[PDB]
């Protein structure tokens, strides 16, 4: 288990997500849109839910896993929708 | 249509704003609306009579009495307000000196003087009170007669200090008699004659212009002299600093029933022949009143100077006024 | 330290002497006094239940006016007049025009007690009373003047009084007789016994109420405020007539109080019984006008007349009946005759008002109701001219209020006529006529408004003369409070 | 021109109605309906009015005429329906 | 006779003395005056412009409180709470949750200045601001009082600054940085020039008129005579920053004014912007959060600064452009997290309330206004546990709000983070987090809601366990306050 | 769902119905919630030290502070009602006397002692001020902080009168010096040097126990002996009434700080230990009282009596205390 700050594209505040470190980023995404989509944001069917560390802009992979992003911990994230 | 005005119609086109004053105290009384007939009723009631006799065919007279105004221009609202004031000090005068024992460092010379001279008042005061609120009820404008409401109003407690002071002087001195002989000093002692005299007479002067005349510019002058001035005097000299300052404090509600009686005596000069009517009323006053200042006084210490002063202090009221 | 009241209270009411240099009936001549042959010691028992000394009196009377004053300005820019009921806005225009004048005219009445009652406790209480008639009259004229710039119908308030109005000639005769021509202890025994302590004490107490539930937090703290100033004077002639019964006058003072009891009824009966059962709100009437007068008003007479050793006024039991009619006449005249009045009468005759009047008077309908009927199908059918006058009604010599009474079904309409002296005076009722009766000299030659209209003293002589004679023009000339809006109800 | 007081008949109010000593009670009783009937009392177009000394209920006949009938002026008289 | 105020008045003021038996230092130790190098000479220059002695100050207090209460006392029966706007009695519960004990402690703030501060003139100044917010704690329980049968809510008058539920913690954060735990002279800067000169001043006129508007005349006289003490101590700091600016202080001056003006903004932007743009009945918006702001705060605040010779906050612009965003954000952020409040939410997103947030914030709709559109979809289909959160919102390490901002189609959230000293701080805005860089030994070590749940303080660690642990339980936890009746309008 | 109370939370089921008093002064502060982090801050702040240390690690210790009650129940309503009618009392003593000319009678030898003994208290009564608003913001709880307040701005007003009374006499004996050499008196005069010592040492006194007993229970008891019952007692045998009562209207309100002064004492009885905390810290500031007294007493005529009486009347107040 891992938290991180979820700052979802589209929403109006970033929220605390407690992740997996063993979790991809699509499955960190998957985990972020549970608080955002359909509560806050309209699902994009047509696009894919992409992992960026707010900080820097660095884009993380989709099969890339949390145990090697090298985040700290309560990192803030932005999931964003790409395609 | 009639329009909405921005005043009272009988003060519309006054060029400056009215005044709370004005307001609440104008051209309130209706039985001057009908001098033929004064009160809604047959025209030959006692009543009618009383006042067609007393306050229409009065010689003092002025085409517009209503315009009258009070130069304090006391209302019900700011009279409580400044009294309130004044009893909060004289309350605690009595409250604190009481504290510190101020009755038991007087001389017993001077009780004696206090049960002659002071406590006997209240009948005097209650007088003054029925006095002025006689003139209430039978002067020809409201504003005139607010004025001697509040003053009816400041006699009662002038009468109230009196009594308090003496129920607290019998305790202080249970021997003396305060509280129960004072009905006797005010009707045997010599001291006090020729006051009772002249509030007795006073009393019976139907005609609204003469009471005015004999009550608030002969009567209370020489009161307010003798009693307040005289008497507090010696009262501060003799170590009896609560009835110095007590009289003090109760001379200024003197003070204002003087300006507010400047104020109509000089309105009333406002009319040719008025000054004589006032001053053939003070002349036939007058000579009673410098008895009641002369019995009083002169049976105090140092009493033919406490006669010339009071003599002198009380006529100046008057001549001030022309 | 500080003495308590009642170890001292006594000396400031130790105010009688033994007078030398003029005479006792020189200084209190009976015709102002009405010492009735009982000696200055006899009045001296006189004591006043509720005491109350000067320091307390401007204490209790500053934070009074500090609090009325306070709510009136902060609910001043509010405006709740511009919205309030059109019936509401009438009672308060009605109130200020009938009592603001008369209000500060008592404090002369208390003077009189003030400086002609034998009693020294009478006198030191008649001077508070003539203090709080002074403050009534003021706050009284205070408060209305707010709305001067709203409507001519507020500056009546203030000149109401100085009109030949027919209302405000009808409120003169009542003042007048019961405390401006009356000696000191009939004034003690008319003006605050039977009308203060048996009137006013409890109507201002329902006015606040009323005031509140129409929504007017600023009429109902004014109204709160007065009213607890009432028995501080108003227990003044509750003394007096103990000592007339225990000396030789329980006969004198049962008359006073007999007549004095009607005449406030009168003018109770037009100034509030209309108010009460019209111009309140069907939603807001907590009781019926004749249902206030049997809990608040009647019995508590009954109980003040036996403690007193007094008996209830011969006309007791048709008092009792007239609870039923008076009231609906009154209000009826007043708006028949609404272009007289100041104000601006509510019908009140709406279907829902029907069925509340029929349940709290039985037999309305088919009496009462069968003139608004009449009136109703008018208005319905475009001929609001034949709900107007065009004539004067007959008015009382004693009240100088219309000669009315049950109509329809069971018509009972009486005058009780009286020829005196070669001129013939009408009567509004038994009670009325008995008025003049024990003491016509004291009516005798006074003429009510039909009187001069006969006498050819209005003139020109017609409707539009009588309206001038009256003060009267349009914009304060009265009109139906809802502008005939219930009338929708019947198309 | 002689002043009566008019009762009519299921009115609620006495009235002041202005009458002429040469009318008869007919005319007069009409001088007075016209304050009462159509404004606050209905018509009975079957009855007749009559008028009647309010005091002591002397019964006028329909011709008799105002100068006849020994009132006082300002007298009250009932209008009532009858027959 | 009396002298003239100002014959006198500066000997009040004339009691600075060299201490001998103690040092200087000792005496006004650094950390509490703030004396800053200057001089007791040089702070003797220290002149209030709005002077006041004790016999005026408990005369003109003694009435303000005989209004008040009096104007409380006659409304009181009326029962105004019971059928007022459902936003407006949350606005109130809020109000009353938020500042009445905090108003208290500022009376400590102000003790903090009167035995503190060098300047003469700043002790009895603030001696005087003592008994004020001593009046405003004690008036702001004694009101609310009134309301405790009707709902737990109320007791949150007193009970809500003891809690550790969010907005509690945000209140405490704001109040404890600038009022205490201050030295005096920063005490005087960011609280009486800052917050209450610089904010409630003039927030309080516009609270009074919007009680007034909803009929609530009983709040409206309270804060209304509140705000009529303000200026009397919110004076004290503009003197104190005229010394340092002419001593060798602009830099230390402008650093607290520009960190004590943000921290109030922030506090204002969930407090009060909320309220004006949402819980306020669209037809009582006189204007919006942001007319508000421009006219009666900023224009303001840049007048003050000029004349002090201050400059505008490095972060002015910003603050300008925040006023189209911040308080969206904020009141969503509470709506959506209702059950964590202890007064309920208005939604205020009916089609007309939308039309007017469109019309006052151009492009509202297409970025707040599709946060809504989900959250009414979801509503409007039966969903309403998708409209309540099962997280919670990222905390500002330094305003402990949420960090939000612009959604929809112009997306523009950001944290502004910072790792120091091996832990990772996250912020709201580049001034919250510059506010903890430029004196992080203030800030370090203090723990937001959301790094206490991290830690495992609050246990259970659910939501469950948080509402327990800011003692929030069913009765005063928030929900809509119209209970969804806008929805019907989506049907 | 949480039921509606009847009272607050924290006062519900108290048998007795909440007073206005408990309801707007009871269990306000905050910081005591977080003993080891009483500010919302970094608990390492200032601050947090100074309360920690004063506050939270007195030796004068009980379970509930904010059990505490003043037996006079003091409001802000109430202390505004309270004060603005002694206020009037007050200044209309200073109205009235003044309008009498009380000023212009006293001796050349009396306008000196003022001077040397009375104005320069404008800087004792403002130390005074300084020392209970200190206790204020440093108290457990808001009861007790409170009374602490009221009575600052009681101190505050005896400065204010002090002020008053100064420019009134510098305007009737101009050549004295009053309002100018009042600093370099209270800075230099051997009669004041006991007194300024005993003060500026307890104005360092930070621990909250420790304040409340040097400045209620040692400064005070003295400061009021010594200022307002000897220099009182001395006015008046000396003509100024004026002053000889205004003493006595101020002495009022330092017997109401002795009553909660009293109450508090009471309530840490409760607790075994805390006399002994007491009495340890009357006794190390005891002997500067002495000092404070003998210093200004013993300058003024029949000095040597004045320092007895007012040594034994400040002693009885913490006698009576236990
Ligand atoms: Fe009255
Ligand atoms: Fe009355
Ligand atoms: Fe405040
Ligand atoms: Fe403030």
């Amino acid at each position: 288990t891992f938290p991180i700050m979820s700052n979802f594209e589209r929403d109006f505040v970033i929220q605390l997500v407690p992740v997996d470190t063993e979790d991809t980023m699509d499955q960190v995404a998957e985990k972020c849109a549970y608080h955002s989509i359909n509560r806050r944001v309209h699902p994009q069917p047509e696009k894919i839910l992409r992992v960026r560390r707010h900080e820097d802009g660095t884009l993380f992979p989709r099969g890339m896993i949390v145990s090697d992003a090298g985040l700290r911990p309560t990192e803030t994230l932005d999931i964003i929708f790409m395609d | 249509a009639l329009k909405p005005l921005k005043t009272w119609s009988h003060l519309a086109g006054n060029r400056r704003r009215p005044s709370e004053y004005e307001v609440v105290s104008t051209n309130l009384h209706y039985f001057t609306d009908n001098p033929e007939r004064p009160w809604e009723l047959d025209s030959n009631l006692p009543m009618q009579t009383w006042y067609k006799k007393y306050c229409f065919d009065s010689p003092l007279k002025h085409d517009d009495w209503n315009a009258f105004r009070d130069p304090d221009q006391l209302v019900y609202r700011t009279y409580n307000l400044l009294q309130d004031g004044q009893e909060s000090y004289v309350q605690g005068l009595f409250d604190q000196l009481n504290d510190r024992g101020h009755d038991q460092m007087l001389t017993r010379e001077w009780v004696e003087t206090l049960a002659r001279f002071y406590t006997p008042a209240r009948y005097l005061f209650h007088a003054l009170q029925m006095g002025s609120v006689y003139i209430h009820q039978i002067a020809p404008a409201s504003t005139i007669t607010n004025c001697a409401t509040y003053e009816t109003a400041d006699h009662l407690r002038w009468l109230t200090h009196t009594a308090y002071r003496t129920r607290e002087l019998a305790n202080c001195y249970p021997d003396v008699g305060f509280g129960k002989r004072e009905r006797d000093v005010w009707e045997n002692d010599p001291a006090w004659q020729g006051f009772r005299e002249l509030i007795e007479k006073a009393l019976i002067a139907w005609d609204w212009g003469e009471a005015f005349t004999a009550i608030n510019l002969v009567t209370k002058p020489a009161v307010e002299e003798a009693l307040l001035q005289q008497l507090g005097s010696l009262a501060q000299s003799e170590g009896d600093t609560l009835l110095g300052l007590l009289a003090q404090a109760q001379k200024r509600d003197a003070e204002r029933h003087r300006r507010w009686s400047s104020a109509l005596v000089k309105m009333a000069l406002e009319k040719e022949g008025n000054r004589e009517v006032l001053q053939k009323w003070v002349a036939k006053w007058e000579p009673l009143a410098d008895k009641a200042i002369e019995a009083y006084c002169s049976a105090l210490p140092d009493g033919e100077n406490a006669i010339v002063e009071a003599k002198s202090a009380s006529r100046y009221v008057r001549q001030m006024m022309g | 330290s500080m003495l308590k009241r009642e170890d001292w209270y006594d000396l400031t009411r130790t105010t009688n002497w033994t007078p030398k240099y003029v005479t006792e009936n020189e200084l209190f001549p009976e015709e102002m006094s009405g010492a009735r042959g009982i000696s200055m010691e006899a009045w001296e028992k006189y004591d006043e239940p509720y005491k109350i000394t000067y320091p307390e009196y401007v204490s209790i009377q500053r934070e009074k006016d500090s609090g009325a004053y306070s709510i009136k300005a902060a609910l001043e820019r509010d405006g709740f007049v511009d919205r309030a009921d059109p019936g509401w806005v009438s009672t308060m225009q009605l109130h200020f025009g009938a009592i603001a004048l008369e209000e500060y005219a008592a404090s002369t009445a208390e003077a009189r007690m003030a400086r002609f009652a034998k009693a020294p406790g009478n006198r030191n209480m008649a001077t508070f009373g003539m203090m709080d008639e002074n403050r009534h009259g003021q706050i009284q004229l205070y408060f209305p003047y707010a709305n001067v710039k709203r409507s001519r119908k507020w500056d009546w308030a203030h000149k109401a009084i100085h009109t030949n109005e027919w209302a405000a000639i009808a409120a003169r005769s009542f003042f007048d007789d019961m405390m401006m021509t009356r000696d000191s202890v009939a004034v003690s025994i008319m003006l605050t016994f039977a009308f203060e302590t048996g009137f006013v004490n409890m109507q201002f107490l329902g006015l606040a109420a009323d005031a509140a539930e129409a929504g007017d937090h600023t009429f109902a703290s004014l109204i709160s405020s007065i009213q607890t100033d009432e028995s501080r004077h108003a227990q003044q002639g509750g003394p007096s007539l103990k000592i007339l019964v225990e000396n030789g006058k329980k006969d004198e003072a049962q008359q006073m109080v007999d007549v004095a009891i009607w005449r406030s009824w009168k003018l109770f009966s037009v100034l509030t019984g209309p108010i009460m059962d019209y111009y309140t709100p069907l939603e807001s009437r907590n009781q019926s006008f004749k249902e206030f007068m049997l809990e608040w008003i009647v019995a508590q007479f009954e109980r003040q007349l036996l403690d007193l050793g007094l008996d209830k006024p011969w006309y007791w039991d048709q008092f009792m009946q007239d609870l039923d009619e008076t009231h609906h006449g009154m209000h009826l005249g007043v708006w028949y005759w609404r272009p007289t009045v100041w104000w601006d009468p509510a019908a009140g005759v709406s279907p829902e008002e029907r069925e509340w009047l029929e349940e709290k008077y039985p037999g309305w309908n088919d009496t009462w109701g069968q003139c608004w009927d009449v009136i109703t199908d008018n208005l319905v059918n475009g001929k609001p001219e034949l709900t107007v006058p065009e004539t004067l009604p007959t008015i009382c010599n004693m009240c100088n209020l219309p000669i009315a009474h049950t109509p329809g079904n069971k018509w009972n309409v009486k005058d009780y006529q009286l020829e005196y002296e070669g001129r013939l005076y009408h009567f509004g009722s038994e009670a009325d006529r008995w008025c003049f009766q024990i003491d016509p000299e004291r009516y005798e030659n006074h003429t009510n408004l039909v009187d001069r209209f006969l006498k050819g003293e209005i003139q020109p002589a017609d409707l539009a003369g009588a309206l001038m004679y009256m003060s009267l023009e349009p914009g304060v000339m009265g009109d139906d409070a809802h502008d005939y809006e219930w009338v929708k109800a019947y198309q």
